[PDB]
């Protein structure tokens, strides 16, 4: 999981 | 509790 | 009733802007998983009978030129217009590979008075991008029409918040959007499909991180509808 | 479930904040017609079986205090929560009689983690207020703490919202009319979509000032709902 | 007609 | 994926  | 109209 | 006419010769264009790799000088990280999103969207909208155009890694200049050109096309035989934006962002902003573009600048090309062959027709903007840096910790258990009418913005996340993307599976929102469309496009109005997408992202996803700051976080997408009629894909 | 459970003993509270007159220190215009709106909403939501509380002319301090106290009530027997804000505004902002307050500051009290007896239940904020000063010339395990909110804005972000001094605001007029006609037939988003159409198609401003004449309005539904909402 |  | 113009 990564943020945009 | 409570009402103006 | 109250339904958009969707039996023009063509459903319309579906423009997908897929920004994965950013100029080093911007300092923006590579968006692993976004190609999964882009392929899923291509197949999904193809089955809805949209004319899909995939664009990858566009500069802020190329995004503006693309939107301008597409808004100058003759859409007279098309029922609707769809634009999907996959990138980094902040509130009001999507990033080209080399810098930001104002979302308002992009959508303005399609205003009722500036793109006349889309006047009265639904213009859908689907946006996978951050809207800030907040994290959601969750909780357990003449007749005229307005020029801003007939827009719908389906945002991946609430105003102010990060949006989540899985590097292997693709973004939570796009994942869910494509699944819900596949399952329900033949039976539900669009707003009700997006509500199911809301439900899916909110309940089925939660971040996993070795970093406590970013671990166990939640997401709720945000529908912004200025539509004037119900939208059905059948 | 596909739809919110709406068969709790009570439909819920309907709080109506009606700000007509603002302190001279503010300058803001008196909002003629807003009493028509407030009375229309009271009747409309009465028929939907909401416990309606009308509040008039609240300072920004009293607005925050009212929202705090209501969020601290026990809503366990209530299906939903409705709040209607009638006042001046700017993007992201509603005016108390003596100044602006952040909408986010009002809505935060009702977050899933801050109001536990409304967790999982629909929280509806209905907002008749300007969101800026543009005019439309027209043409032709866990849930997120921000989930289950719906904001029904009278106008698009950045724009003025129109209010008629005799008939009431375009948005509330249309909202009450569509609820009266369709609350026993349509899901709430489809009702608000008809409200969008009514406002967009049937209203156009008339002004002696050319700058404010022949203008249009489109309302904006901001939905973070996770289920369908039916009032029957 | 007036604006809010 | 792809690229259409």
């Amino acid at each position: 999981d990564e943020v945009d | 509790v409570d009402d103006d109209m | 009733d109250n339904s958009y006419k969707m039996d023009y010769p063509e459903m319309g264009l579906c423009i997908i802007i897929n920004n994965k790799n950013f100029h080093k000088s911007t300092g923006m990280t590579s968006r692993s998983g976004t190609d999964v999103d882009a392929a899923n969207l291509r197949e999904t909208f193809r089955n809805l009978k949209y004319e899909v155009r995939n664009k990858n890694d566009l500069t802020r200049e190329e995004i503006v030129e693309l939107m301008r050109d597409v808004s100058k096309e003759d859409h007279s035989k098309r029922s609707s217009f769809v634009c999907v934006l996959l990138s980094h962002g902040e509130e009001g902003i999507i990033f080209g590979t080399n810098g930001p573009v104002d979302l308002k600048k992009i959508t303005n090309f399609f205003r009722g008075d500036r793109c006349r062959s889309l006047t009265g027709k639904p213009k859908l903007f689907i946006i996978q991008a951050c809207r800030g840096t907040e994290l959601d910790c969750g909780i357990e258990t003449c007749h005229k029409i307005p020029v801003e009418a007939d827009f719908l913005f389906a945002y991946s996340t609430a105003p102010g918040y990060y949006s989540w993307r899985n590097s292997k599976d693709g973004s939570w929102f796009i994942q869910s959007l494509c699944a819900m469309l596949k399952q329900y496009a033949d039976k539900l109005e669009f707003m009700h499909i997006l509500t199911r997408v809301n439900r899916k992202v909110a309940t089925e996803f939660e971040s996993f991180s070795f970093d406590a700051t970013f671990h166990a976080k939640k997401q709720i997408p945000c529908i912004h509808s200025m539509l004037t009629k119900e939208l059905y894909f059948y």
